[PDB]
């Protein structure tokens, strides 16, 4: 007796997304997420945690 | 004018004028696309849609 998802996991373009898909025609996933490691927190290294 | 001397004077006078319209056609054009046609119709999709 196993445990596991009971759905799946969603994928939208919307947002910001959008726009670089629409116009530069190459769009993205969890921009807000690619994006804090950059506007944020642009020196933060490659650790597991 | 009535005048006096030894012409012929002449009698009262009358005219026939016939005016007619003239016709005139114009023609345009639009081409509209495959996909806009056919996707002038769907819903519900996702906000890229």
């Amino acid at each position: 007796a196993m445990s596991g998802p009971a759905a799946y996991a969603s994928y939208v373009v919307r947002g910001a997304n959008l726009v670089t898909a629409v116009s530069y025609g190459r769009a993205m996933r969890n921009f807000e997420q690619f994006m804090a490691r950059i506007v944020d927190h642009p020196n933060a290294l490659p650790s597991v945690e | 004018i009535a005048h006096g001397d030894g012409r012929r004077p002449n009698k009262q006078r009358q005219y026939i004028v016939m005016k007619a319209c003239n016709k005139h056609h114009i023609g345009a054009e639009i081409e509209l696309a495959a996909a806009d046609i056919e996707l002038l119709f769907a819903e519900k999709e996702t906000p890229l849609d």
